[PDB]
RNA sequence: GUGAACAGCCUCUAGUUGAUAGAAUAAUGUAGAUAAGGGAAGUCGGCAAAAUAGAUCCGUAACUUCGGGAUAAGGAUUGGC
RNA sequence: CUCUUAAGGUAGCCAAAUGCCUCGUCAUCUAAUUAGUGACGCGCAUGAAUGGAUUAACGAGAUUCCCACUGUCCCUAUCUA
RNA sequence: GCAGUCAAGCGUUCAUAGCGACAUUGCUUUUUGAUUCUUCGAUGUCGGCUCUUCCUAUCAUACCGAAGCAGAAUUCGGUAAGCGUUGGAUUGUUCACCCACUAAUAGGGAACGUGAGCUGGGUUUAGACCGUCGUGAGACAGGUUAGUUUUACCCUACUGAUGAAUGUUACCGCAAUAGUAAUUGAACUUAGUACGAGAGGAACAGUUCAUUCGGAUAAUUGGUUUUUGCGGCUGUCUGAUCAGGCAUUGCCGCGAAGCUACCAUCCGCUGGAUUAUGGCUGAACGCCUCUAAGUCAGAAUCCAUGCUAGAACGCGGUGAUUUC
């Protein structure tokens, strides 16, 4: 997760190390989200911090509105291509990785989301869920 | 507890089995195993696969 | 001059020496605290691990996102046919520790056990306990005296029991025999309960029950002589390392001019004794029962044995313990199943469980059907049959 | 024979079948492979490896000594009958 | 105008394979650059066949970055001789 | 580099909450000097990587004492090294610098730990280009580019593995000694509560998860494929067919089994005794005083429980013990 989130989040498999680029699912004007940090992440020598579903990450926009680039911003992960296993026994996975831009609290910068959203994420950030189409 | 069906082979999927895929739209797919999921990713057609 | 960055050492120094266990039946190095205010009963059970399968059940965990929801869990099924008493052993407190004072055996000792004293059974005269049985002839005396010896002295009483391995798919005829501490009231009641069971039979339902947390003692699957990488989880060296990279680079500083007991070295992996604790019981199956693997939700006649048999083991024709998660040891290996040394008042530990479904597809491949019935009902009729 | 081909791969005539051997398949090697998700975060440095690749048709920028650059880049096609 | 010692650095070019100070200043590229590039120049100590500046083409030369790529790495596993 | 004594002064008032000038006593041996004792019939010379262990002058984490401590936050100090102490952009760098996460991103040693462990980027041969210097040959901890990293099979140490002799052989055990392990964060709730003009704004109990570590495990998902298991493909060879050989496993799809992954799942015990400190009774001193005698509470500490080995010269209980 991150913080400013409502609730807890049973561990899901990590899909996105630092340096990963994922799609941006909102109307914000950004095409990419480039992962440079993960708000959960503890410490191990040589270990890459890596996010999963519903994690707040620090990002930059590598492509999109110039007024949105060259600066680091919070981001929330709504889809991952990396397989993970819900407690109900089912291994699942999306078609892409995507995040939505957000502020340190959780409030999305934009007000829309294209594509489906993992419920773990949606159940963790109200505003993401508020602005979400199909969930899961 | 529900049994699902392999959405490519029509096979029964009991709890824990195979994988679920969530395509771009929101079309959810199900495979009882890696074999039908490989065939699916290969853009095969179930109607032409004699055992489905 | 001080390691450049800090990281925790690789491996647990508590689990040394990483040698091969002195025996394949892992010792039980503690029993529960004896409460002499309650019935006499065994404190651990013998058994043979058969394999694993999957369960479905509703979780009862208030405040959890999966409270009142279905969850699937792995379970292991250890094959536990009833054990048989053939002796008691009395221990006396000394200032050098517990000591076995005497031991008395049963009049009649079965062939399964008898074999445990022979290396070459087939070409032997099987004279095992022949002269000792004669002690029973003098109406009492010899035996009675020693029972009395235990009652008089003896701070703790253990029973000698052994597995009926014949009731079990295993090729091994030789049976596994072990001591078990009697935890019911009074030293006297203990040896009496013991005497009243000679040659008789105790089964697991008189030892363990549903939702009971039990520990598991077994020798860990063997893997032979391991390199340092897998034995200790050591970082791999870069691809460009001359003469190998599955090593560790610095086996030590210049001083002490000795390799130290604490750095990682290649040698035996596996075959280690392990006492793994806190595995909740999910089923105490009955052997006669033809609905072993059935549920008050899934109401069909099926036995716990999956289609094709338990792989590398065979069928489950006896009572069984089904425990949550996994357990030290591989299939066919003798396992002691000891009950807890403490009263875990947890919440996880207190949760009463009801299974909703038990998996029973073939584990020998990507099993698609639960029963022969279901396979026929789905596939229709084939070129063979009818 | 395949094919542009004295290439690679298979063959005929001819010539070899000779380079101690047996039993196992630990570690660590040398040589040959593959890996879910991420994609150089590794490293002095993409070192090593991986990706491209024939042919037909289409298309092709700056710059230039006007000769080049140029297979630039970028596409579609390819069996059998 | 003057002195050393004959002249007194022109055309050009630069923190350049030549700049000490120096990780120079500004701009650019990055989340962040003792790196790269574009600029600036009282240049410790650039500079005109002791050749200076420009330069298409070529390079198993040195150097930066992008795309593709991938077990370099996260973080290891498995197989063959 | 680190720590003291004194107290002018700072601190609205007030030397000492937190500091502290002028002076002055020391400690350290990761600096750098000084020396030249050892090595010039040679102790591989930097940094990184990797791994272990130690020091405490403690950054985090436990429990405290103090404040210019209202709360929240912080700062000063004690017992404390039990346990952590990271991912990156630039540089060969050590060092430095910025981005970023974080409970915290503490400082040092172990031949400036660690080259028959790597790497070889820099320095440190011979090639070559510059600038400065020189008449020149050549020189310049100045810039630049290319420049071979050898041996273990011995002894010991360490990891694991057998094993003669204690009548024989077998089974079941004891436990001396040695090792030992867990870690840290958040959310819900307490609670918009205590406190506070306000702005703000905690904690214990309870509940749910997560991080770092460790030990197993393979039902599930995934990886791997000489199952050369099934099928598909190119080329050639067996007259065709069927069925096959060859192409260093010819190539492609699937592929059981085994092995195996925070890429998978399960599991990681609870008693006592103490430290700092706060106290009880209580003199010394007819008062006072936690201390002198006696005593209570009390920490990530320690000792047991628990976990691993089992002394091959520590032990106990038990079975059978030879006519060819
Ligand atoms: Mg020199």
């Amino acid at each position: 997760s991150g913080n400013g989130a409502q609730g807890t989040k049973f561990r899901i498999s990590l899909g996105l190390p630092v340096g990963a680029i994922m799609n941006c699912a909102d109307n914000s004007g950004a095409r990419n989200l480039y992962i440079i940090a993960v708000k959960g992440s503890g410490s191990r020598l040589n270990r890459l911090p890596a996010a999963s579903l519903g994690d707040m990450v620090m990002a930059t926009v590598k492509k999109g509105k110039p007024e949105l680039r060259k600066k680091v911003m919070p981001a929330i992960v709504v889809r991952q291509a990396k397989s993970w296993r819900r407690r109900d026994g089912v291994f699942l996975y999306f078609e892409d990785n995507a995040g939505v831009i957000a502020n340190p609290k959780g409030e999305m910068k934009g007000s829309a989301i294209t594509g489906p959203v993992g419920k773990e994420c949606a159940d963790l950030w109200p505003r993401v869920a508020s602005n979400s189409g199909v969930v899961v | 507890m529900k049994v699902e069906i392999d959405s490519f082979s029509g096979a029964k999927i009991y709890p824990g089995r195979g994988t679920l895929f969530v395509r771009g739209d929101s079309k959810i797919f199900r495979f009882q195993n890696s074999k039908s999921a490989s065939l699916f990713k290969q853009r095969k057609n179930p109607r032409r696969i004699a055992w489905t | 001059s001080h390691r450049k960055y800090e990281a925790p050492r690789h491996g647990h120094l508590g689990f040394l020496p990483r040698k091969r266990a002195a025996s394949i039946r892992a010792r039980v190095k503690a029993f529960p605290k004896d409460d002499r205010s309650k019935p006499v009963a065994l404190t651990s059970f013998l058994g043979y691990k058969a394999g694993m399968t999957t369960i479905v059940r509703d979780l009862d965990r208030p405040g959890s996102k999966f409270h009142k929801r279905e969850v699937v869990e792995a379970v292991t099924v250890v094959d536990t046919p009833p054990v048989v008493v053939v002796g008691v052993v009395g221990y006396v407190e000394t200032p050098r520790g517990l000591r076995s004072l005497t031991t008395v055996w049963a009049e009649h000792l079965s062939d399964e056990v008898k074999r445990r004293f022979y290396k070459n059974w087939y070409k032997s005269k099987k004279k095992a306990f022949t002269k000792y049985s004669a002690k029973y002839a003098q109406d009492g005396a010899g035996i009675e005296r020693e029972l009395a010896r235990i009652k008089k002295y003896a701070s703790v009483v253990r029973v000698l029991v052994h597995t009926q391995i014949r009731k079990t798919p295993l090729a091994q005829k030789k049976a596994h025999l072990a001591e078990i501490q009697l935890n019911g009231g009074s030293i006297s009641e203990k040896v009496d309960w013991a005497r009243e069971h000679f040659e008789k039979t105790v089964a697991v339902d008189s030892v363990f029950e549903q939702n009971e947390m039990i520990d598991a003692i077994a020798v860990t699957k063997g893997h032979g002589f391991e390199g340092v990488t897998h034995r200790w989880g050591t970082k791999k060296l870069p691809r460009k390392t001359h003469r190998g990279l599955r090593k560790v680079a610095c086996i030590g500083a210049w001083h002490p001019a000795h390799v130290m007991w604490s750095v990682a070295r290649a040698g035996q992996r596996g075959y280690h004794s392990r006492t793994s604790i806190n595995h909740k019981i999910y089923r105490v199956g009955k052997g006669d029962d033809e609905a072993n693997g059935a549920t008050s939700f899934d109401r069909t006649k099926k036995t716990i044995t999956p289609m094709g048999g338990f792989v590398h083991y065979g069928e489950i024709k006896n009572d069984f313990i089904m425990v949550k998660g996994c357990i030290p040891g591989n299939r066919k290996r003798i396992v002691t199943l000891r009950k807890s040394l403490y009263t875990n008042t947890s919440r996880k530990a207190l949760e009463e469980v009801s299974l909703k479904w038990i998996d029973t597809a073939s584990k020998f491949g990507k099993g698609r059907f639960q029963t022969p019935a279901e396979k026929h009902a789905f596939m229709g009729t084939l070129k063979k049959d009818l």
